[PDB]
RNA sequence: GACGACAUUAGACGAAUCAUCUGGAAAGAUGAAUCAAAGAAGGUAAUAAUCCUGUAGUCGAAAAUGUUGUCUCUCUUGAGUGGAUCCUGAGUACGACGGAGCACGUGAAAUUCCGUCGGAAUCUGGGAGGACCAUCUCCUAAGGCUAAAUACUCUCUAGUGACCGAUAGUGAACCAGUACCGUGAGGGAAAGGUGAAAAGCACCCCGGAAGGGGAGUGAAAUAGAACCUGAAACCGUGUGCUU
RNA sequence: GCAGUAAAUGUGGAGCCGUAGCGAAAGCGAGUCUGAAUAGGGCGUUUAGUAUUUGGUCGUAGACCCGAAACCAGGUGAUCU
RNA sequence: CAAUGGUAGGAGAGCGUUCUAAGGGCGUUGAAGCAUGAUCGUAAGGACAUGUGGAGCGCUUAGAAGUGAGAAUGCCGGUGU
């Protein structure tokens, strides 16, 4: 689940507690489905808010 | 001090000093032993080992269960009471070698030398002189020398031919002036030694 | 000495303990080990510090202090050290290291007081303590600090 | 390897000149309205480790 | 592409010993010799420098390879001085929240990364010097490539071992990951030795045969193929002394 | 590290220990710290250390051998039930 | 002249097994093993002779260790009741 413009991907890390108790976590990117032009022909594709706040093409 | 110069037909030809302090201490056993068993020790190319309880095929499975057959209660087909079992604490790949201080290493050669000099064992020979390789001459040479069956002979650099020419006398090893050992000049009987190379050992061991 | 006869130091071996080998050689069943407790057992005995769960000595005690981690300690060379050298000859640093008196100049030199000159000389160090102010002129001699 | 050193200790002793080991005092940090006068500056000092102490603690300080 | 250069995937030459004794056979013993740039090693009817294969030394490739000297070949600007303007890596640095990493526990984390929101400067600038700043010093991010020293051995080649010598050493010296076990993953053994030479016992006798007993082979056949030595437990047959 | 033969050995003097200790430290020095003290008291000061090695222990390693109930990761199995 | 029971345990001296270095030796005119014997030392143990056995092995000094078994409901193999 790749932005097809950043690369911005999920990364995993620990959910830490009040007494440093630790557990596996997952941060995910703020992936939205837009209509871009990819090559051209219009397509739906996972793109991140953060490069869709400033460049890309709906 | 003054030791004969012979020439390689016996001769006597001239005379020359080698110190006292080097070709004439007292020798000490202490330090000569020790030296003798750091060069043996060092020669040791120990590369014996064995297999333990983790590196024996196989042997994972806890034969039988705990309790209620009678039997005893184990653990793997692989402990060391077992048949065909790993082995508790054998060899192991090591080294042997040890070192010792420098100013020992040296009262070490000093006292060897001193010990083949004092039971004269010590033949001063000019020079050499082989211009080609031939055995047959380097036996004549020794005997014309009255060198016992076993005799260490010492040149001043590297000298090919009389290197190539005592290869095959059983009993008689060539070294050069700065490649003398302990465990060499004590088997030795006599020693040969050319009054250049003896010059270079009154140099170096000092 | 011949390597067919040879000898060791007197008493400068040892045959080691082989344990568990017979009754007769003292250390036969039991290894030494006692009987039972944590002392028989193989990988046994207690970690050294620890009073079966008693508060250790070193947590009884408060920590105190700190480390400047610039320190200005110095190669030191006593008075008496001094009379290696000879009269009127002018000395270093570099001089005293020549000579070896000094393994290293760590961060200086440091002329201390504790003997005597028998002598007349200049000197030139980093550091000097009062005492060898006075030693060196009673003698006469400057030190020029450096 | 390498022989490890008690780094808990090593911030509670200064080794002394004929290998004693100088150690702070206990009973020291607070509680102080219930120790006597008397304590208090005699408890401002220094000690030295005992030798009962001294032979449990050898190694965990050889390299100070 | 086009010439050479050593090396490697066949190989070649290579010194010098005879006699007696004991023996089934000598390499042993004894005597007399010899060679050695070769007395490393393994064979040989016993323990061989001189019997054999070799060894030191030297020589050697049709070919197919790694490798390397060159000759080509293919590429191709090198500086200074001004410096008025211009340019020098953006959703980036960096901040906030939450995490990881750095000997150092969202923390000072400065150094440094990831997710989420924000979000800069363009030399008259930007970053670092362990909260930190002011000054000093150093550096110039946010594009890319880069051999050597370094790690390892399924192999191949040569060799070494105060390493094991068949309950050891590989599990496996021997048709071994095989008998066998399990539906399967898997688990996994036991088992080398006649003699120098097979000379492996022509014939005869008892017996259906297995065996045996002669004769013969051999130094030896309680070395006859389950075969070198052949212990103990254990099983027998005699008996001297006892009950 | 280099030479050397998988050796001795030679070279290599970064470092390492000692010759001065005291104090948390700045720092001072046969003294130093506390303290106003030139008081008292603590630790010092009366040189012997260092390199290698035999032996005895101890630490880090599975560390004298055998042996759990069990935990976790990746696989195999509904031909019995 | 005195001392000598001894377990956990400390100390010391030693006997043995394999291998290595050197020296010196023994071996088909019979080595190592194996079996027997009425032999020697304070002990661990060491020889000698005679049989089987058909090729290696002692001794001195010194080095190293997979060095000494009677018990672990020990493992493997044989054979009992």
């Amino acid at each position: 689940k790749q932005c097809f413009v950043t690369g911005r991907k999920a990364s995993t890390g620990n959910r830490r507690s009040h007494a440093l108790n630790s557990t596996k976590r997952r941060w995910n990117a703020n992936l939205q489905k837009v209509r871009i032009l990819v090559d051209g022909k219009p397509k739906k594709v996972w793109v991140s808010a953060r490069a869709l706040k400033s460049g890309k093409v709906t | 001090a003054n030791y004969d110069v012979l020439k390689l037909d016996g001769t006597k030809s001239g005379s020359i000093e080698l110190s006292d302090a080097v070709f004439g201490i007292e020798p000490n056993n202490s330090v000569l032993f020790e030296a003798i068993n750091l060069q043996r020790a060092s020669l040791r190319q120990g590369t014996h080992a064995v297999k333990n309880r983790s590196a024996v095929s196989g042997g994972g499975r806890k034969p039988w269960k705990q309790k209620g057959t009678g039997r005893a209660r184990q653990g793997t087909i692989r402990a060391p009471q077992w048949r065909g079992g790993g082995i508790v604490f054998g060899p192991t790949p090591r080294s042997y070698a040890y070192k010792m201080p420098k100013k020992m290493r040296r009262l070490a050669l000093r006292s060897a030398l001193s010990f083949k000099a004092q039971e004269n064992g010590l033949t001063v020979v000019d020079a050499f002189n082989f211009e080609a390789p031939k055995t047959k001459e380097f036996k004549n040479v020794l005997s014309t020398l009255e060198q016992p069956k076993k005799v260490l002979v010492v040149t001043e650099n590297e000298d090919v031919n009389v290197e190539l020419s005592a290869r095959n006398i059983p009993g008689v090893q060539v070294t050069t002036a700065q490649g003398l050992n302990v465990l060499d000049i004590t088997n030795a009987d006599s020693l040969v030694i050319t009054e250049a190379a003896a010059k270079k050992v009154e140099e170096v061991l000092g | 000495m011949k390597l067919h006869e040879l000898k060791p130091a007197e008493g400068s071996r040892k045959e080691r303990n082989r344990v568990g080998r017979g009754v007769a050689t003292g250390n036969g069943k039991t290894s030494g080990r006692g009987h039972k407790g944590q002392k028989a057992r193989s990988g046994g005995g207690v970690r050294p510090g620890f009073e079966g769960g008693q508060l250790p000595l070193f947590r009884r005690l408060p920590k105190r202090g700190f480390t400047n981690i610039n320190r200005k300690e110095y190669a030191i060379v006593n008075l008496d050290q001094l009379n290696k050298f000879e009269d009127g000859t002018e000395v270093t640093p570099a001089l005293l290291v020549e000579s070896g008196v000094v393994k290293n100049e760590k961060s200086g030199i440091k002329i201390l007081g504790n003997g005597s000159l028998d002598k007349k000389l200049t000197v030139k160090a980093h550091k000097f303590s009062a005492s060898a102010a006075e030693a060196i002129d009673a003698k006469g001699g400057a030190h020029e600090v450096i | 390897p390498k022989m490890k050193t008690h780094r808990g200790a090593a911030k509670r002793v200064k080794r002394t000149a004929s290998g004693q080991l100088k150690r702070s005092r206990a009973f020291t940090s607070h509680l102080f309205a219930n120790k006597s006068t008397k304590q208090k500056r005699q408890l401002r000092k220094a000690r030295l480790v005992s030798k009962s102490d001294m032979k449990r603690v050898k190694q965990l300080l050889a390299y100070k």
